[PDB]
């Protein structure tokens, strides 16, 4: 008496990419395993 | 101190190429370790004060006397508010505040990424609606949080 | 009139009152709210308060395990992303006619958790019935601290706003049984928790503690290789989380079995396709975990689909949708003065340090 499973897919993410940031000018600062979030 | 003021006349001296008693941004650039700055011709801006295009001795001596650690730190923020303050109205608008941060940003940010955060940061930091930050508005997030 | 980019909304700086938001019989505007939030329009302190309290009040009144039936849309891991919680519920149905259940982690990471904490708080009061919100790792006073969610409260509005989020997520439910079928947690399972009145025992009104079951709820993972396991040890110490349990497949096995339940629906962890459906159950023969992240292109950076899952007329429908742009804010809600502060004290001394040589 299970259920039925359906996936409804869509199109791939469209996003901007920050530019590399050059050292040398005023650069934003970076931001920081890769399947779950972060330890306490 | 007139022991200063002689001492820093050579080293105007040097600067001054075509010997006209006030130094253009070309004489500065004459230096290779101020090619790479994005500020220089902001200092240069905001240590002339007629408009001639040029720091004569006078403004030369007024613009960097205000950097010895003798200076309160009203003197300090005071420059430093005549950095994005570029017209020399008193106050910081949001243009302003984009253009100079355009020059030292280069392109590690985009225009529309760059206008953002410069809306929000007055935004959160005009505690009168005018549209413009103040020095006082200026104070009260440099410093301290 | 000095303005040079008017590619970008100008944010408004109008904060919206009690009777901008609020109506004559007690209920929250959500147009207004959406219409506001989306432009990046703050409300007032009064409001943004009243919001949370009257929210929290529902949340008190609810049990430890909810019973919710279907038709009711499945909702994972939020992480402050407005703008595409705004496309989730395009797609999972609008929530004035259609049942939610959330499992938790609507703040830290994304830098737009307070606009999700007060929209998805209005719906709670707008719809005290029909829509439903689990609590999540986060949703604590240790981590949010640690992951800008307090500074995004003191820069949009006041650190007050952030007390009163540390007393409305303790009343977040800590689970949800679904349709008498599926057990909805954040994290996963526990060693300490056989039976469904284990997780009705649990006074879940506090901070969550390193230990017990209430931690276990909300920060257990599953195994690497579930499914595919070396041993049989049911619970193992969860090395990448530094506390709780990872759960193995006969863990789990077990659990549904013992209870007489189907699967388990959770979030707590990311996934490429914004779900995982992991092995089958032997005695089942439908997949004893299930994973639901809805967040899409994680930290604007792991270019992930998020899924939502709708489970209506016995079908369980795994809809997927991608991201949404959103605007852009330096890292921890820094101002541009204070950015380039630094770069104008130390570029304009290394002028005069060369020019006074
Ligand atoms: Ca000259
Ligand atoms: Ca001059
Ligand atoms: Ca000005
Ligand atoms: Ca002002
Ligand atoms: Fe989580």
């Amino acid at each position: 008496k299970k259920p039925k499973i359906i996936i409804t897919g869509c199109e791939d993410n469209v996003y901007e990419k920050l530019p590399e940031q050059n050292s040398n000018f005023l650069d934003v600062p970076e931001i920081v395993p890769r399947r779950r979030s972060i330890r306490p | 101190d007139a022991d200063e003021i002689k001492r820093l006349g050579k080293r105007f001296k040097k600067l001054d190429l075509d010997n006209s008693g006030s130094l253009s941004v070309e004489e500065f650039m004459s230096l290779p370790e101020l090619q790479q700055n994005p500020l220089v011709q902001r200092v240069i801006d905001i240590f002339d004060t007629d408009g001639n295009g040029e720091v004569d001795f006078k403004e030369f001596i007024e613009g960097v006397s205000q950097f010895s650690v003798k200076g309160d730190k009203e003197q300090k923020l005071r420059f430093a508010f005549r950095i994005y303050d570029m017209d020399k109205d008193g106050y910081i608008s949001n243009g302003e505040l984009f253009q100079v941060l355009k020059m030292m940003v280069g392109n590690n940010l985009k225009d529309t990424q760059l206008q953002q955060i410069v809306d929000k940061t007055i935004i959160n930091a005009d505690k009168d609606g005018d549209g413009r930050i103040s020095f006082e508005e200026f104070c009260a997030v440099v410093g301290g949080l | 009139t000095d303005r040079v980019v008017k590619a970008v909304p100008f944010p408004p700086s109008h904060r919206l009152t009690a009777k901008e938001v609020f109506d004559n019989d007690g209920k929250p505007r959500v147009d207004i709210l959406k219409a506001h939030l989306m432009k990046e329009g703050r409300l007032e302190e009064s409001v943004a308060l009243r919001i949370i309290t009257e929210g929290a009040s529902i949340l008190r009144q609810e049990k430890n395990l909810l019973d919710i039936d279907a038709p009711v849309t499945v909702c994972g891991a939020i992480h402050g992303q407005f703008f595409d919680l705004m496309k989730l519920f395009e797609v999972g149905g609008s929530p004035a006619n259609t049942r939610y259940l959330f499992l938790g982690d609507y703040v830290d990471r994304g830098y737009f958790s307070i606009e999700c904490v007060l929209y998805l708080w209005a719906l709670k009061i707008l719809y005290p019935k029909t829509l439903f919100l689990l609590r999540g790792n986060h949703e604590c006073r240790h981590l949010t601290e640690y992951f800008t969610f307090k500074q995004e409260c003191k820069i949009k509005y006041s650190e007050r706003v952030y007390d009163a989020c540390m007393d409305a997520f303790d009343c977040l439910p800590l689970a949800a049984l679904m349709n008498q079928q599926f057990l909805c947690v954040h994290g996963g399972l526990s060693p300490e928790i056989n039976t469904l009145d284990d997780i009705r025992k649990l006074d879940r009104f506090k901070e969550p503690p390193a230990y017990g079951p209430m931690c276990d709820i909300l920060w257990s993972d599953p195994l690497e290789d579930f499914g595919n396991e070396k041993t049989q040890e049911h619970f193992t110490h969860n090395t990448v989380r530094g506390c709780s349990y990872f759960y193995s497949y006969p863990a789990v096995c077990e659990f549904l079995q013992h209870n007489n339940l189907l699967s388990i629906l959770r979030a707590h962890e990311a996934q490429d396709a914004g779900y995982r459906m992991y092995r089958k159950s032997q005695t089942t023969g439908f997949p004893s975990l299930i994973t639901i992240f809805s967040a899409p292109n994680y930290l604007d950076v792991y270019n992930n689909k998020a899924a939502v899952l709708k489970y209506e007329n016995n079908v369980m429908n795994i809809r997927q949708f991608n991201c949404s742009p959103h605007p852009y804010w330096l890292p921890n809600f820094m101002d541009v003065f204070t950015w380039s502060l630094p770069f104008v004290g130390e570029k304009v001394t290394e002028m005069l340090v060369n020019v006074l040589n």
